[PDB]
């Protein structure tokens, strides 16, 4: 007893809409930023996390290289955490 | 020293089961006191960051996929 | 977590299904006139040339309904 | 239950907010259809008089640019 | 709180949804001057040339019927 | 219960308060539509006697627009 | 208090409620007049000019029947 | 009970006064459209001939007008 | 004095339960017996009667309508 | 159950019939009195209440205050309530 | 506010005195007429007042 | 089994009927006074409050600030607390 | 100073349940019995009458549409 | 008990005992002139409304 | 915040007295009327006033 | 059992509508102030929260930075609180 | 402080859970009797406030697709 | 048990007893006047928000 | 970090003392305030802060 076509296809219709929706998401955020570094995505995510914050500052400052340390190393990590969770909500 | 391991160890299951990303070992070092901070290139940063974004992404819209297949099923 | 059909729903999926909801609800309150000026152009074919396709609303038949009756004069 | 605002999150509102989203992506689909009917309207109108009808597309007037076109002839 | 299927209803939700009344309200009493008007285009295209259309309302054709009906003289 | 002002708040008030405003919002929207309709309606007067017709659109003079272009001819 | 369907009721209520009866009866003994005249004018249409709208009242095709009528002589 | 004068305020009290100005509001819409008809119908007959009505509207004597309209022709 | 002071409590109950009219305090004056009389403005007094009769014949209008909505209800 | 739509327009007419007949009350004799001071309703009243004759007399003098005893101030204030009751039988 | 007054001696007596014939009644009456006054009683006639609301209290609780 | 959209529409017809009979309140008749101190809607509920008297001679006077006392402040607050209620009865 | 206090209290159960306007703190010296009198701004006291007149009216609006919207339930 | 079953069982001729016990929880100045033993209260308006007050609470129920 | 002094007098005489007739409502106004100032009162007063919510609490605990 | 197309879509039509009414929150009022300081919306709702007092003045005043004690800090995050709760009753 | 901490303890649930806003450590300070008062930047500030609404606005709106979609529904 | 009955029980005339018992849960400085057997006590509006509040929740429930 | 301070002294809180009456919350406060400092406080407080958890334990533990 599968569902109808026109069932699957319904559902195929939702999972559009839903997608266009979730083009939203701080992930989508940062893939879209075309910029060479991650500087316009980690801004607007600044105001979300504490480690978009500790990123941001350097990557702005167009840093080879970054040091982070132990607080800021477990900020960071929780941030792409949150990134993967889908906790921050960009508005 | 043990909240950087507990939080490596969380994003981990989240990311990378098998710790085979570059950034682990490069993180490592915070571990000992003596090591306060550690130098990363920006680019690997930036890297790891993107495996994250895409991963997440990608499991989010997998996440929608299956919800509107249970939909058509019906019972759900 | 409670599960759809064995999906995990949490907050961000009510949070993303409402949010969806209300910006789809702004598309179709954009759209509506389109449907309106649609069905007017259908009932000019109609009324003033009334045959065949004009007895039944098709959107995708109504374009060619223009082409013939606007070329008939 | 785990809650978003002011709504309870489990199977049953998740499974009702998807409805709504089924009935109006379904209501979206079709006006996305009648605007583009529409599009293929104004082609219609633009080719039988592109002496005056290329200026701009313009759903709230091409009804009117019909009735006018009748007008002239 | 009490509860409307499973979303939290407090006093403003009421507050809310009576002043939306109130102002559907006036608007609604302003618009039914538009149907009263239209009722009567109608009925001057329905009196003065009995014909098709004319024996049914239908507020999308009417405006074609002008076309047609004063056209006509 | 809660109460707003002398209602009390509760799942059978919202409920009554929504079927009110479903209604009233469902006339709206036809209302809204008549409107339309008559602008529509104003065009085509516009369109066919542009000379004077171009002044302003006024719904409550309308069907006495199109009565008086009967009455030229 | 006393309530209606959940909405408090007070001696207030009931003032305004027989105070907007008693308003709405002197309006209604004012507009009687109105209904009489347009029978009237109904009837002088139906008698002078046997046809068609004549056979049914219809406040809103009366005065396109006057339009024909008087036109018509 | 309350009481507003001689009578007892309770749910009966308001129901049965909000049956009676739920009539009577629907009559004085019926008669207000009445209205809204003789004004038209003077509009006919002034634009027939505006050489002499263009005085004053008056429902009482707009009968009386259109029967002389008659007289004259 | 007693006999005043109840019947303006009467005229109160009809007519102003919180005694917010201009005259109970124009009036309270007579419950002494020193103040054999008191000068009280002709406008004022008018006033008074006029407030009177107002609130009497909406009062009056007012129940005929009550009566002929419960004559409509039928069951009175 | 509703009442009809004609028992309501029936009871309407009623209505206004009966209050074509209480514009004869005291109340209404008050107010429709257009003289400045209420003379004529007064002149009326007194034929019926002791107060309509005390407030009466210094009115006709067109006096700008009007002096009253505790006796004179019982008698009006029970004309008063007696138009309130619409006890008062204007013939 | 000499209304407040008045109303309160009708909340009163509507319990202890409905006809008013307590003499304590015109002994308070001055009060509601004059502004910036008061009315000097004696300590018997207000015990006295006292213990007969008390009384009519008293034939309450018992009934 | 919700209500047809005709019941709904007559509820609707009884409500706009309504709401204009409720034009007439304190409330309305306070929001509706043009004047720049409130002076005319005063001078109407000064014969129902006695806070209306107490706010209405200092308005009149066009004071730009007006003293009250314990009294009067009492006095203009329950004023605004009838004004609220709908316990004044404007005639 | 008891009674001002309570009637404060009701006017902002009607009004004002937070006491947020800046009515309240301009009034509060009256309990203090040295502070017989306050000046007060005219404006501001027009503007409390305008918040409690407004509040009030949308209310009996909202009151009105709720009798009708429960007539139309019938169940009433 | 009641407020004025103290009131009447009171021995005092002044009964400034319970006047006392029962001014804790309610508005009488009374207290002051009945306990100096004077002949007459000054009362002015304020004063006598709490007084009625009083007068008609404990008729009802003041008991502590 | 006089505005929260004032709030919170309400919410506890609305379980110790409710019609305000304690002296110390009035002796702890002053609070709510000028700014940068406090109140002196007497330690039997205070207690005393501790000892009748005692009392009340008592009395809501037998019931 | 799913609800009809039509019943969904009177669903629509009632969401747009109430959105709509949604439109004069304080928190709409705070999103479309287009001022470059929230003075308009802050004039607005002072007189609904101390806190909007004590941010308009300042603000007002075109300040680069603001000084906050404990006191106001505390009525600025209830202020905030509110526009969250969607208490304050924009008039 | 216990207030402070409190209220934003309370504005800290309703707003952002794990508190990353920025505003957060520059309001700490006020915990401490000795800092009496933070200089706060007007633009951080607003944008606060701003964040607050725009979460806000966005809660409402979705709470009333919710109470849409529960209607639709029938069984609410 | 509860904590106005252990005020209630407390024979001190102060009652600084019970006061330091409950202070070591409750915001009151009541306790230093009260131990230091002073007269009167200054109160500010701060203060005399958690006396009430203290109060209250006394009155409900504060058991230790 | 000071946000992760403040989130374990309102986890602490919810269990201990909801309503943060115990002087060892305002002793502590000062390390959300001002960076790379500390607190010195009485081995008296913290020990008697100690046992004032473990009687709340002891009360969950008796429930």
């Amino acid at each position: 007893a599968r569902p109808s076509a026109q069932t699957q296809m319904a559902a195929v219709d939702m999972l559009q809409t839903i997608n266009t929706a979730a083009s939203q998401t701080a992930a989508s955020l940062l893939i879209n930023d075309i910029t060479p570094n991650k500087t316009e995505s980690l801004k607007i995510l600044s105001t979300q996390s504490v480690g978009a914050r500790s990123l941001l500052e350097p990557m702005q400052a167009n840093a080879s290289t970054i040091k982070l340390n132990r607080i800021e190393t477990v900020n960071v990590l929780d941030f792409l955490g949150s990134v993967y969770d889908n906790t921050i909500q960009v508005i | 020293a043990i909240a950087l391991y507990l939080e490596i160890n969380k994003l981990r299951l989240k990311i990378d089961e098998p710790m085979q990303l570059a950034i682990w070992p490069q993180l490592f070092p915070l571990l000992c006191d003596e090591h306060q901070s550690v130098q990363l290139n920006t680019d690997v940063l930036i890297n790891f960051m993107m495996h994250v974004a895409r991963k997440s992404q990608n499991t989010i819209l997998n996440n929608n996929a299956a919800i509107a297949s249970q939909y058509a099923a019906g019972n759900a | 977590w409670p599960k759809y059909g064995g999906t995990d729903v949490n907050t961000r999926t009510v949070h993303d299904l409402l949010n969806t909801i209300n910006t789809m609800s702004a598309r179709i309150k954009t759209l509506e006139r389109y449907e309106h000026a649609l069905r007017e152009i259908h009932k000019v074919v109609v009324i003033l040339k009334p045959s065949a396709n004009t007895h039944s609303f098709e959107p995708d038949a109504l374009p060619a309904l223009i082409m013939q009756f606007l070329s008939d004069f």
